[PDB]
């Protein structure tokens, strides 16, 4: 659809469990294990997925496509590996508190971590 | 009367000094257990690589 | 027919020279007294197959001879299995004859497809107030059950066995993964002497499926799934809703990691096994409600070292539904079924599953057991009377509230004199719509204990005085 | 030598009270700040302010709060540390020094918060 | 039977021979050296095929050199003659006075003696330290060992119980030191010589000395330990005198054999040592021992490596020591010295049918007065001392004149202090104790007992502090 003029949208759901089966392909390989016995090539995996979404310009049809993908974290540990290979990579964050989701406010979003970095100036002047 | 103001702010302030020290206590338990994870993680590769390569 | 060739630990490698079997098959060694099943993992070329044991491996030659049963691993299935104790391969252990019956199954099966999977959440009703109100069970969903020895706990397994059996007509399945031989014993004899297993005759309500835990690392991993096996004929043949029972999930998971590591395997994280996901993947969606019947299953969860990030209570966490927790400050305070109303959390209770009926009623309960835990506090450093008149009634009530969630069960009917109650559940919200109204506050406390419905509470203010 | 005599004792009294804040992090987070002495409410009550005024709006970040992106000379940045570490201004909130550029912007928005 | 050398991997020497195979734990003469090189035989590959290690360095090996065999293992020289001699790993002399001229060599590869060769009796060597005769006491023929880091003391204390207890002895003496500096081998040389002990004019010396420091390949600091007990083995077993052995540092026999392990072809157990850790340091550990037919006094300094007891090198040491003198680093940074651990050193003949009923109820006096002082420094943190009662301000100052009043002036750290040597007997060592339980001393502060030795110097030493006011 990006190639011939439509748009897109893909969501992953979710990301770490594909990581945690690539580490399965690896070890059965005897491949040396790196942190959280992690093959050393998990960057690869997971940049050269969401390098395709992008927006062609308008000599090449005009199409775009979006993504959004899925992690999730062990009592909000944000300084894992798996979580900060993809926040180095994505184009900001949403991020979902489990102690805000008991207190009755949902949906549970922390404002305060929640960063959209190029998407911000292209919204409704309404808005 | 000053012996009643005294006795009541220390129960205050001993209070929230064991509020403080139970909200650190917590944040210590989840670093002592990715740590603890992690050493076990470690020395383990240490036994793989020194008999695959022997 | 095979040949033997190399005999390292419980590893067993055999040499084939026409009928190579597959992978999950399963072998049998020639010569021996008892049955010896090894079973095929890896295809190891110039026809070998490297096979793990299922007992012990002493007393075997290089080059005896070893036939194929073509098949995997089949077990007597049916329902004259009902009543009766077996291992993983089958054979019968508490020397009452051979089982006899028509047809066998494999244990090594494919999941349920796509177009056969329920497209709507349902509640399972066992009779327990505290159960079926604030931690409802869906079906077809895991459940763990948090709580150890001393709780009270192999009681409540022998009343969801009983229950069942009477309001919805399905019986069970118990599998003991790992288990002690002197706790594998108790549990025989307190079954026996409560009714729901028979010894005369056809009318018993479970199946036992026994692997101890002095067996070898590769025969106390398929223990879950011969009792799968058998959970899995009173639905696809009979189409009833059975439960299940693994004691516990740990020494599933725990057994596991021990025949990846001797079959020469690079370890994953802490020390577990590459595979720690798919074993947990290809035991746990056969356990679903497929359109014929359903198959309910109560785990128990035992944490290692008070970790709850640990990469085994952190798999088993994503299949289950619901938690009850069994705690033993409550087993203190007198009350019975000692589970924990305010630390047992359901998934599907939701006003878009179990309607707003349950919902407002179920909602206010956990409420007002908060505020009593708040107000318990002040009353314990400074004293009573200080607080409000408006927060006396919450004190007064939640002690009526936390009073009928006991409840006299039909298993302990020989002990403690009373009379076993089974609650419907259209039953156990009106009862709780009204006391949290001040509609029935002006009766005294012991009324409400150990009662059924709402029903005999007022008819027990009477006989007091 | 290269820096200066003036650059380099300013540059390393700011080290000297970022310091002895850091060791004091241990007991007014259990204690409070009621147990400390008089001239230790002094060190964390400039340390305050010299750690807001390491703060600085950049001109790239113009798209994110829209605030001015700011510059400072070298010279101006050293006059900046010398009237907090003396004590001059001992009478401005902490959220005054915030995002700011050289010091005189710092006493123009002490006057909005009036 | 010749053999020649095919391979040559660091410190691990491959040898392959043709028609004899000379069998595990052997000598091997390397010809063509002007030096004399032995290998000793660790493994069989197969194919007459052979791998050794190597006693000196390997530098300057070809492959294709002749190497000989002995029939034996390394036999070093033994007798009376080797009195007062420092002698190398296979037994050449490196004092450079000529050679040593004896009747009797022994290998240095021998078994255990048996159940029913083994002593019973018990006893108590008296030594002069008020820490040790007090919560620990030593034992006659019982094995002894010093824990503690590095730069604590442990070399200290092992040069005090020289001082004490080896002149005053009867019989001989062995001192073997395995893989420390070779500085410290040379100020043992010269504070024997100046205290008579060795003496180099006549036949009247006291002590054999046996050295493989920290500059000799790593096959060599791994056979220097059997080699010091196998001179203290010849007194104690074709004399009957009663020896005494000295060996520091004894860390150094388990880390010497983790380093040539990976190249002889083994998987590493846990945290790097060998998978064979524990069955040769209990193969050593069993010769000794008090027999009967004589009796070995047996001191040894372990290093603890970066302050941790459960590492399994010093965590398995613990099975074969009657009394562990544990020191520490908290105790040595008060200026406490020496810093030894009363609650973490124990002994097997702490015991009142022992050492008498009131020897016992003094020791577990002073151990329960220093624990009850720990749980009171975890209310001071937060309190005060001010702020806690009259009762229990009593027994913080009770607990630290108890702290300050094992600390003793030793005699061969003058060098460091300055003060004289002391050395307080076993009766005086309890009624100093009695009198501070008791109260008796209530009314001095806490620098009359820092240093001192009996507690008749800790009142004269009170007064002289008063006048300069
Ligand atoms: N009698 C003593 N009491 C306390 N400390 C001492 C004593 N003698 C030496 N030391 C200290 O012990 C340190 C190491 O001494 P030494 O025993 O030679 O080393 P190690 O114990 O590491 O082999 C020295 O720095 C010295 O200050
Ligand atoms: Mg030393």
């Amino acid at each position: 659809f990006r190639d011939n003029g439509k748009h897109a949208l893909i969501i992953y759901d979710d990301l770490s469990k594909q990581a945690v089966a690539y580490r399965q392909m690896s070890l059965l390989l005897r491949r040396p294990p790196g942190r959280e016995a992690y093959p050393g090539d998990v960057f690869y995996l997971h940049s050269r997925l969401l390098e395709r979404a992008a927006k062609m310009n308008d000599a090449f049809g005009g199409g775009s496509l979006t993504a959004l993908p899925v992690i999730e974290t062990q009592a909000g540990d944000v300084s894992a590996y798996i979580p900060t290979n993809v926040i180095s990579i994505t184009d900001g964050q949403i991020f979902l508190e489990t102690e805000l989701f008991y207190k009755g406010i949902r949906p549970a979003i922390n404002v305060g971590l929640s960063v959209s970095r190029v998407g911000s100036a292209a919204q409704t002047r309404a808005m | 009367e000053s012996t009643t103001s005294e006795q009541s702010a220390r129960m205050t302030a001993m209070d929230n000094a064991s509020k403080n020290a139970s909200e650190m206590i917590d944040k210590l338990t989840l670093t002592f257990n990715r740590t603890r994870q992690a050493v076990i993680t470690k020395e383990l590769i240490e036994i793989i690589s020194g008999a695959a390569a022997l | 027919t095979g040949r033997i060739v190399a005999v390292i630990g419980a590893v067993v490698d055999v040499q084939f020279d026409e009928g190579l079997p597959p992978i999950l098959n399963a072998l049998e060694v020639q010569g021996r007294e008892t049955r010896l099943v090894l079973e095929v993992a890896q295809h190891l070329g110039e026809s070998t197959v490297r096979t793990i044991a299922m007992d012990g491996t002493e007393g075997l030659v290089r080059g005896q001879k070893v036939l194929d049963s073509g098949a995997p691993i089949k077990i007597p299935v049916g329902p004259e299995t009902l009543g009766r104790i077996m291992n993983v391969i089958g054979e019968p252990i508490d020397e009452r004859g051979p089982i006899k019956t028509k047809q066998f199954a494999a244990i090594h099966a494919e999941a349920p497809e796509f177009m056969e999977m329920s497209v709507e959440q349902e509640i399972l009703v066992t009779g327990i107030k505290v159960v079926d109100l604030l931690a409802p069970y869906a079906k077809g969903g895991k459940i763990g059950l948090f709580g150890g020895a001393g709780v009270g706990k192999t009681v409540l397994i022998m009343e969801l066995i009983n229950n069942v059996a009477k309001a919805h007509g399905g019986y069970s399945v118990f599998a003991g993964v790992g288990e002690r031989t002197r706790e594998g014993n108790d549990l025989y004899h307190e079954m026996i002497e409560s009714g729901v297993i028979n010894l005369k005759d056809a009318t018993s309500k479970v199946a036992l499926v026994y692997g101890q835990m002095n067996e070898p690392p590769g025969a106390r991993a398929r223990v879950a799934l011969t009792g799968l096996t058998v959970a899995e004929y009173f639905r696809d043949q009979e189409g009833q809703d059975v439960l299940l029972f693994i004691d516990n999930i740990f020494r599933f998971t725990q057994a596991g990691s021990e025949v990846s590591a001797l079959l020469g395997r690079i370890p994953s994280a802490v020390g577990y096994q590459p595979t720690l996901a798919t074993d947990m993947g290809t035991m746990q969606e056969r356990i679903t409600t497929t359109k014929k019947g359903s198959i309910t299953s109560v785990q128990a969860i035992y944490v290692p070292a008070d970790d709850l990030t640990d990469p085994a209570p952190a798999t088993t966490f994503a299949h289950l539904d619901a938690t009850t927790v069994l705690s033993r400050a409550i087993a203190e305070l007198g009350i019975y079924p000692a589970v924990d109303p305010l630390d047992s959390t359901s998934r599907i209770m939701d006003p878009n599953i179990v309607g707003s009926e349950h919902y407002d009623v179920a909602r206010g309960v956990q409420k007002i057991l908060q505020d009593y835990k708040s107000l318990q506090d002040i009353i314990a450093i400074l004293g009573m009377d200080e607080l409000s008149e408006e927060d006396k009634l919450t004190v007064s009530r939640a002690r009526k509230i936390q009073r009928f969630l006991s409840q006299p069960f039909q298993v302990a009917e020989v002990f403690t004199g009373h009379l076993g109650k089974l609650v419907p559940l259209k039953e156990t919200i009106k009862g709780f719509q009204q006391i949290l109204a001040g509609e029935y506050d002006h009766l005294p406390e012991q009324a409400f204990y150990m009662v059924g419905p709402i029903e005999e509470a007022v008819a027990k203010a009477d006989k007091l005085a």
